[PDB]
């Protein structure tokens, strides 16, 4: 069982330089190459360049030579992939790969964020329906997870016993800072009845907000 | 490591590549300068899904196995890792291979753009050999 | 030398046990073609390689073929596991991979369950004033929303985000937020979102006043 395990997310600021490790393990490390490829939204896949561990061979896609800079180590086979002069166009995820004849599995992926903008904790506010809303027999309420950063938060809903009937929206940058919402629906005479909470945790700064919803 | 022009001709000379075929060791060093720059670790990607190994930048395809190439052959019998050593041994044994392929030093892409035809001798000239 | 890969559809929708057909078509010739899977969230595995061969785990049912600057990859008898992202790839000098293809289950029309919220007492105090509109579970994933304060259509100010189709239903959702500032809110008096789906000719009006 041939396995990729790559760093954690890198928060970094324009002009720096990263470096991304790829441990491999379940063969041996010298003999196959490792390749690495860049997604970001909306622009697909791109090739970066691959090495060859312990030859110290390696190639690049001609659109990142002088971007990406691979390396390894062989003592603790892992291989390494920095980049340089960081911008926001460089903001992705990043993953290492294999691609032959005995296996062809692919890292985890690393997510990369290059931004000037501070950490900053999200606003988390409540959302009810208006008290002149017309009830029905389902009711959906929400929680606005406003003014973060950097991704990701974590959003649940009575501690995730209300998993099902929740939507996470995808979150929406702007001036530096992040938006996003969630909804949950259940039977309209359950609330307020029973207690809805939505727990929004942003462990960036390592906060945790738990929301109770009210009319 | 990346050779020094003479050193590599001396090398290539005790590996007897001098006249080896009817080609003169300036045509070895020739055409190791524009393939790789004297550089033991160059690869380049091709467009077959091959890439070039080594000092003398020889093929996946028709050569030497990198176990990710389509239609491999393998003619040198030898893992292309082996012909990146600092030790040019495994490349100089298949080039003899491949210019007995009956295509002679065409074989080489770099030989026949800036090699052939010219005086390779220049190439070892100067050299203490 | 960039080899450019145009896949098509870009967006196609498939009912269990249809056929699908997706293509990609490159810039220049090229010797083989190799195919990658993603799903939302995980990272892409490698479908198919050397044109038709097919790569460890994938079914059967699907194959891959072309030459040239023409190559497809086709599914004999969709299944609903087989929802997600194709990109096509040419492994090259300079490998680059296709726009992709999203291939996304088809179900039967939804309309969509909407439901608007003022602003929170809370986010009032701090000066802003963010009224949210939740468009739940309708299909086909096309959908129109309109704001409009006190009558009148507002365009500024709004922003919208769409979740991948559900797992569980394969409908789609939107929500879309119309942020003020507080003062801008007390302002105006009625806040209306309006939802325009296929599902019907008129569309689906969910508001609230402020007094």
């Amino acid at each position: 069982e041939v396995q990729l395990q790559q760093s954690g997310a890198e928060l970094m600021k324009p002009g720096a330089s990263v470096k991304i490790s790829c441990k491999a393990s379940g063969y041996t490390f010298s003999d196959y190459w490792i390749e690495w490829v860049k997604q970001r939204p909306g622009h697909g896949l791109e090739w970066i360049g691959e090495i060859l561990p312990g030859s110290g061979s390696t190639n690049y896609h001609e659109r990142f030579k002088g971007k990406a800079t691979f390396t390894a180590d062989t003592s603790s086979s892992t291989a390494y992939m920095q980049l340089n002069s960081l911008t926001s166009e460089d903001s992705g995820v990043y993953y290492c790969l294999h691609g032959n004849y005995d296996f062809d599995g692919w890292g985890q992926g690393t997510t990369l964020t290059v931004s000037s903008a501070k950490t900053t904790p999200p606003s988390v506010y409540p959302l009810a329906p208006g008290s002149a809303a017309q009830t029905n027999s389902m009711v959906t309420l929400g929680c606005l997870v406003k003014g973060y950063f950097p991704e990701p938060v974590t959003v649940t809903w009575n501690s995730g016993s209300l998993s099902s009937g929740v939507h996470t929206f995808p979150a929406v940058l702007q001036s530096d800072l992040y938006t996003l919402s969630s909804s949950v629906t259940v039977p309209s005479s359950t609330w307020p009845s029973e207690t809805v909470t939505c727990n929004v945790a942003h462990p960036a700064s390592s906060t945790k907000v738990d929301k109770k919803i009210l009319d | 490591k990346v050779f020094g022009r003479c050193e590599l001709a001396a090398a290539m000379k005790r590996h007897g590549l001098d006249n080896y075929r009817g080609y003169s060791l300036g045509n070895w060093v020739c055409a190791a300068k524009f393939e790789s720059n004297f550089n033991t670790q160059a690869t380049n990607r091709n467009t077959d899904g091959s890439t070039d190994y080594g000092i003398l930048q020889i093929n996946s395809r028709w050569w030497c196995n990198d176990g990710r190439t389509p239609g491999s052959r393998n003619l040198c019998n030898i893992p292309c890792s082996a012909l990146l050593s600092s030790d040019i041994t495994a490349s100089v044994n298949c080039a003899k291979k491949i210019v007995s392929d009956g295509n002679g030093m065409n074989a080489w892409v770099a030989w026949r753009n800036r090699c052939k035809g010219t005086d390779v001798q220049a190439w070892i000239r100067g050299c203490r050999l | 030398m960039d080899i450019v890969l145009t896949q098509s559809p870009a967006i196609m929708s498939a009912s269990p046990g249809e056929k699908v057909t997706m293509t990609c078509s490159a810039s220049s010739s090229v010797n083989y073609m190799y195919w990658y899977q993603q799903k939302s969230g995980t990272s892409p595995k490698r479908w198919i390689y050397d044109t038709s061969k097919l790569a460890s785990g994938v079914p059967v049912r699907f194959s891959g073929s072309g030459s040239g600057t023409s190559y497809s990859l086709t599914i004999s008898s969709m299944e609903t596991e087989d929802a997600a992202t194709y990109y096509c790839q040419q492994w090259g000098r300079n490998p680059t991979f296709g726009g992709g293809t999203k291939l996304e289950i088809k179900r039967a029309d939804a309309a969509p369950t909407v439901s608007i919220f003022p602003p929170s007492s809370e986010q009032l105090t701090s000066g802003g004033a963010s009224v949210v509109c939740f468009l739940n579970n309708f299909y086909p994933k096309d959908i129109n929303v309109k704001w409009k304060i006190d009558g009148s259509e507002r365009q500024n100010g709004v922003l919208n985000s769409w979740t991948d189709q559900d797992s569980k239903d394969s409908t789609y959702s939107m929500s879309s937020t119309l942020t003020l500032t507080k003062d801008e809110y007390e302002r105006h008096n009625s806040y209306t979102c309006e939802a325009t789906h296929k599902t019907s000719t008129s569309p689906i009006v969910k508001s609230f006043n402020r007094n």
